[PDB]
This record gives structure tokens, sequence and C-alpha cells, in this order.
């Protein structure tokens, strides 16, 4: 057993089921797979597309471009002598992605609250297991501050936005239990 | 000439109207948008009886179908009729010795 | 527990001479039964197995020449020491020993930049001490 | 307009509408200077036109075949000619079938069993003969040579109604060398139908996660637990699926319905224990446990 493989397993069906309220939430807004593009935020910014790879799979190490975004932050989720390089940038570019998203995922929600009416609100539970991986990722892991708007948003852009947003996580929560999966093992 | 209109003229050398008993009733519709059916019928019955549709273009080079003992034949797009532009049908059959024909429609035959 | 792969002593042993006699013995008692093993008597030389050198550092002399200085890092009570020297596409030979300096110095390296792997290893007693695990290994 | 499918073929697009005017269509050949070309179309030596130039609008589908370019008694160029039907502005969808599985105007269903990118597409038309299929692959658009898709192969010929349907399928594979953890672009496919003069085009965009179905589980085996009325039952990963068997994963899902409704049971773990009834078999199925996926074939021991 895994503990971040157990944080990450909880990410996938936390977002598994935001996904579920979202659809069902927003009827007209459209939010099935189909109907909804996939726009990934941290697309050039972090290298877990690349670095985050069973050992077998990457070999030629050209394609790590020039260290990518090398942090390699220390982490009480591996051991700093336990595992290779190609473990320790992914571990790090994990941390980096989760934190793009919880920075953005609380900026949406302080938007949600102000609507009138309460028609959907991100998972409170979903953000505080995103938190969580995190400070088990990097100890250097720096805690969003509440975020508010003093003005009120239009509020279907933001619905579309959460959609899009919702998705591309999805993928990328099943990337995560991958790599953990793979660690583990 | 496989499934297609021969340009060639009819190979039976009198097309003379032979009897009283003439094809009747031809009529052509679309089935899809690349499939069509044309159906006739011979009033006078033959255990030997050949049917022909016959057709002809607005150019003129008229060419005939082989079909064998039918009421109905289908074609497509490049049989050879013209599917968009006016286009003459009719059937001819050699029963008896004697090739009666069916009097001649001209339809748009994009219908 | 029915099933045991080891026991751990939670104390360390912190040994009053280097040459001391320490005995162990595992007895296995069920309804029917009891079978004792045999005393081993293991010296705390044995016992210690001094850990994998966690630090790794490559220079070229401060130059561009091929002679390569390897600077590690390793537990204080070390008396010896084994360098890879093997060139990385193909293993050839690893020298038996090393002096006992944490910095290697002036060891002989292929004068191409081509990557080689480095794997280190330290003895804790040339006498009667077990050689550590090789270093994780160092690409170039 | 006019524009070269490949050299000496010209695909034409015409609107389909009765009594339509043909565009003026332009034949020209890339040949040393010759006074006297003469131009045919028909194999018959009627000669259609004079000079190293024919103009000839294609206002109906005899108007479009092999023109041929030949002067001196020798036939210096060729001019294929190909028609691209368009009705009420839509392109013309004849020469495949719409199998409507997925939803509708869908014509090509593609499917994969592993990671690596190897994938097959299979398109069902029920045009006998005089049918030629042109196959194009690429991840997104930004990757030039990125798939390597194979030939079109006839597959099968199955009997629906008394049509006949037959099903061609080509192999295209990834060709990209570096691996990457998760896709950003859909992979396009694109097939040029060719029939006759008739020429059609279809497009399909996909993801290899998506499309993938697993192959059934391999050497499934039942053993009787001693002295009890339940049968452990144990199955293995199948060799073709992608490796290692950690990174990418799947989920069994057991039925004992055989020969109780639903005895379905989904099991991570690749041995179960379900009681066995002397009149009945037990089934698995494999998914990808990660993402939803198309259910493998189910593999059934007698029990
Ligand atoms: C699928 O079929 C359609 C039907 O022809 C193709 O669209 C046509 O594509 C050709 C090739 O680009 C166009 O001809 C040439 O286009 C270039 C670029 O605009 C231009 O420089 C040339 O002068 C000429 O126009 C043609 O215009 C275009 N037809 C229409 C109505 O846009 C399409 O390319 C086919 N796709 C595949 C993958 O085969
Ligand atoms: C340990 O035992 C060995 C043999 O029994 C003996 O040679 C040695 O001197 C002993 N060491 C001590 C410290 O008594």
């Amino acid at each position: 057993m895994f503990p971040c493989l157990h944080h990450s397993q909880n990410l996938l069906r936390a977002v598994s089921n935001m996904l579920q309220k979202a659809r069902q939430t927003l009827e007209f807004y459209p939010c099935t797979s189909e109907e909804i593009d996939h726009e990934d935020i941290t697309k050039d910014k972090t290298s877990t597309v690349e670095a985050c790879l069973p050992l077998e799979l990457t070999k030629n190490e050209s394609c790590l471009n020039s260290r990518e975004t090398s942090f390699i932050t220390n982490g009480s989720c591996l051991a700093s002598r336990k595992t290779s390089f190609m473990m320790a940038l992914c571990l790090s570019s994990i941390y980096e992605d989760l934190k793009m998203y919880q920075v953005e995922f609380k900026t949406m929600n302080a938007k949600l609250l102000m609507d009138p009416k309460r028609q959907i609100f991100l998972d409170q539970n979903m953000l505080a297991v995103i938190d969580e991986l995190m400070q088990a990722l990097n100890f250097n892991s720096e805690t969003v501050p509440q975020k508010s708007s003093l003005e009120e948003p239009d509020f279907y852009k933001t619905k579309i936005k959460l959609c899009i947003l919702l998705h591309a996580f999805r993928i990328r929560a099943v990337t995560i239990d991958r790599v953990m999966s793979y660690l583990n093992a | 000439r496989t499934s297609e209109c021969c340009f060639q003229d009819p190979p039976y050398p009198d097309a003379d109207s032979g009897s009283a008993s003439g094809p009747r009733d031809l009529r052509c519709y679309r089935i899809s948008s690349d499939r069509y059916e044309c159906s006739w019928q011979y009033e006078g019955p033959t255990a030997g009886v050949s049917h022909f549709l016959r057709c002809c273009l607005s150019s003129g080079r008229c060419c005939y179908f082989a079909a064998g003992s039918a009421t109905r034949l289908q074609f497509s797009d490049q049989a050879g009729v013209s599917v968009l532009y006016t286009v003459t049908l009719w059937v001819e059959s050699w029963a008896r010795n004697q090739t009666e024909k069916s009097p001649e429609v001209t339809l748009q035959l994009y219908n | 527990d029915i099933y045991c792969d080891y026991l751990d002593f939670g104390i360390n042993l912190t040994p009053e001479s280097p040459e001391s006699n320490f005995t162990a013995k595992v007895t296995a008692v069920n309804s029917l039964g009891s079978s004792s093993s045999l005393p081993s008597t293991f010296t705390f030389l044995d016992i210690v197995r001094p850990l994998p050198p966690w630090d790794i550092r490559i220079k070229f002399q401060k130059a561009s020449v091929s002679r390569c200085t390897l600077y590690w890092r390793d537990e204080g009570l070390v008396l010896l020491n084994r360098l890879r020297y093997r060139p990385s596409n193909s293993r050839l030979w690893n020298m038996v020993n090393v002096t006992k300096a944490k910095g290697r110095h002036d060891l002989l390296d292929l004068k191409p930049f081509t990557e080689y792997e480095f794997q280190i290893s330290s003895k804790l007693h040339l006498y009667k001490g077990s050689w550590s695990d090789w270093s994780e290994s160092l690409r170039a | 307009a006019i524009w070269e499918l490949k050299k000496d073929v010209y695909v034409v697009e015409l609107d389909w509408y009765p009594d339509a005017p043909g565009e003026m269509v332009v034949l020209t050949c890339d040949t040393p200077e010759e006074d006297g070309i003469t131009w045919t179309l028909d194999q018959s030596s009627e000669v259609l036109g004079s000079g190293k130039t024919l103009t000839i609008q294609v206002k109906e589908f005899g108007d479009a075949g092999q023109y041929t370019c030949h002067k001196g008694g020798e036939v210096l160029s060729h001019s294929l000619l190909l028609l691209h039907k368009k009705e009420d502005g839509i392109w013309s969808t004849d020469i495949l079938k719409d199998q409507k599985e997925p939803k509708n105007k869908t014509f090509l269903r593609c499917e994969a069993k592993n990671y690596s990118g190897r994938f097959t597409c299979w398109w069902l038309t029920t045009i006998s003969t005089d049918l030629t299929f042109s196959v194009k692959s690429s991840r997104g658009s930004s990757d030039p040579q990125g798939v390597t898709c194979g030939a079109a192969t006839l597959s099968a010929e199955r009997v629906r109604g008394d049509n006949k349907e037959y099903e061609y399928s080509v192999e295209c594979q990834e060709d990209s060398a570096c691996p990457a953890a998760e896709e950003s672009l859909p992979i396009e496919v694109m097939v040029d139908a060719v029939h006759k003069l008739k020429y059609e085009n279809y497009t399909s965009s996909f993801f290899i996660r998506d499309i993938i179905k697993p192959d059934p589980p391999k050497n499934l085996q039942l053993k009787p637990l001693k002295n009890s009325r339940q049968v452990e039952v144990s199955w293995e990963y199948p060799d073709t699926w992608s490796t290692p068997h950690s990174y990418f994963s799947l989920t069994f899902c057991v039925q004992v319905q055989g020969k109780e409704k639903k005895d379905r049971v989904f099991t991570d773990k690749t041995s179960a224990t379900v009681i066995c009834r002397k009149n009945a078999s037990i089934s698995v199925r494999a998914q990808d446990r990660y993402y939803s996926s198309s259910w493998s074939e189910w593999a059934s021991v007698p029990c």
C-alpha cells in the first residue's frame, strides 16, 4: 500500500463525483465529453506529459528537454535516496500541476458563491484532497490565500470554463494515479 | 455493357410493332440518392418473353439496357442515363419473334 | 505472528569494543512440540553493514583534461572503499580498493566526454566487514 | 472548383440540381509543344478536340473520364477526371454506409488493443467492384509523417439483408518515437473513397484511450477449494496488452449466469471465488480500469 497512491485514488474518485454533479447541475450549459474541447492549462509550464513515464518506456532521454523545470523538490512521498531522477522530476511536475489547478479552482469557487442562487460550487472535499497530496509531494507546500472579488463576474463564462477544467483535470488525475501505482509496484 | 447501358444499337433487326399485346405503365422512380427503379407491365404472357429497356438522352445517343424476363431494373448514376437533365425511356419486348414497344415517357428521373 | 519474515531489535547495539562476541538463538513453540536453533556467535563487525555512499560528484580536475575527481560522502567510520571506472558501453573492471579519501583525485578517466555510469561502495572493516551496496549509478 | 487529387487525376466539384450548367473546365498537357494534338475521351477513335488545350464543361458523369493526350500517333499524356457531387450544398456520401452505432453520420469506426498507438479502422461499403480507398493519418496537424497508415484490404463479406455489405479496414501505427504519458491532440484519419468517376472523402477524429478495446482474459482456469461449495477461478493479463501491467491496468467483470439473471461481479484482483452451479458456464470480461473503454469479448470456461 502506498499512502500517496491512496491520496491519488481518492483524488480520481473525488473528481469523478464532482464531474457527475456538474453535468446534473448545468443541464443547458454543454458539459458532455463530446461537446467540451480538451484544453490543458499546464500545456507548456510542466513536463509531467514527458517525465512521468515507466522507466522501461523512457530510454533516449533526448525528449526530456534540457531538464525542463528540473526543480526536483524533495518530499515525503518518496525518499531522497530511493528512486531515479526520472521519478523525482515527475513528482515535482505533479506537485506543480496540482498548484496550477488549485489556484484556478479557488478563483472559480469565489466567483460562483456570489450567484444569487446556488446552482453549482466546487467540492470542498476535492480541494482538500488536492492540498493533502501536495503537502506529501513537496515539503515547501504553499497554501493558496482566501480569494475574493469586490465586483460580480458574468456567471455563464465561469460555468463554461469550469466544465472545460473539470474534464481536463480528470485526465490529469488518472495520470497521477498510474504513476503512484508504478511507484508502489 | 455489364449492368450499364450499351450505346450500340439493339441486336434484333426489326423494331416494327408486333401485336395488340404491348408492355404498358412504364414508370421510373428514385429509390435512393444513387438508386433508381423503372417498372413496366406486359399485357400478354410468354414463357420465353425477354424485356429490354431502351432509352434516349437529350444528345440523341439512344442506348439499350439488357434485362431478362423482369418488370423492374435498378440503375445508378453512372449507368449511362442522365439523372439531372431530361431523358426519354421506353420498353421493347421480343416475344413470339415480334417486338412490341411500351409508350415512350420523358421523365426528369431526378424525382 | 504465525509467519515472520524477520524480527527486529528496536535498541541499537553499541559495541563496548570492535571485537566482541554476541550470540543469537531462535525458538519455535507449538501445542505439539518445541524446536530451538543452534546458538550462532557474531562479532560486531560481522553484524554491521556500511550504508551505500549517499553523495556523488564528478569533476574533471577543474579542467577539460581526461583525469576526473569524484567527490562523494558516506558514513564516517570507513577505512576502505571501491570505485567503478568501467566504461559505460561495456563493463570492464572496477578497482578493488580506493584510498581513504571522501573525494577521489587524479582518477584515470577516458578522454571522450561520452556518458559514463559511476557506482561506489565502501568497506567499514577490511578484515571482517561486509561491502556496502553500490551507490545509485551516476550518468556521465 | 477543379483540384488535383494526384498527378494526372483532377477532381471536379459540381452542384447537383436538375438542368444545372457545368463549370468551364480547361485541359492542359505538360509535353513538348506539338502542332495538332488530338483529344479522345472514350476508347473509340472519336476525336473530341484539337490543340494542346481542350475545353469541356462536365455537365454530367458521361463528360468525366480518361481524356487522352495523344499526338503523332503516340499518347503524349493522360487526363483522368473524377467528380465530387454536391447536393443542396452538401458533399455526397454514397460509397460508404452509415453504421450509426455511435451517432448519425458515422461511416468510420476505429479501435485499438494497446497504448502502443497501433489501431485499425473498419468501414462498411456496399459497392462490389470498381472501388479504391486512399488512407492518410496524422496526430493533430503538427506532426508531419506522424502516422504510417497501411493499405485498405477487404476483410469480410457478410449478407446483411441481401445487399452483402463488404468491410474494408486499414492498419495504422503512431510512428512518433517519443513516448508521452497523455495525449493532447486527437488522431485524424481521412479515407478518400474513389468509385469509377465518383470521388468522396470521410474524416474521423478520435483518441487511442477512447477507442481501446481489450482482448479476452488469458489462461482462465477453475480450481475448486478443498471441501467447500465455492470454486476459486484464476485468470492472467493478455500478453498483447501494453506493459508494464502496473502503469496500465484492467478491471475484470465475472458473470456466472451461463445457462441469477446478473451474476456479474467486478474484481480488480486476478482471482475471484464463485459458487458453481453444475449446469452453467463462468465467463470473464476485461475493460480499462482507469477510463471507460469498450468491453472485451467474454472468455468462457465450462463449469
Ligand atoms: C475533401 O474533399 C474536398 C473536396 O474537394 C477537398 O476540398 C478541396 O481541397 C482542395 C485542395 O486544397 C482545394 O483545391 C485547392 O485548394 C488550394 C488551397 O486553398 C488552392 O490554392 C487551390 O487553388 C485549389 O483551390 C479545393 O478548393 C477544396 N474545395 C473546397 C470546396 O474548399 C478537401 O481537401 C478534401 N480533403 C482531403 C483530406 O482529401
Ligand atoms: C570470541 O570467540 C572466539 C572463538 O570462540 C575467540 O577466539 C575470541 O577471542 C572471542 N572474543 C572475545 C572478546 O572473547
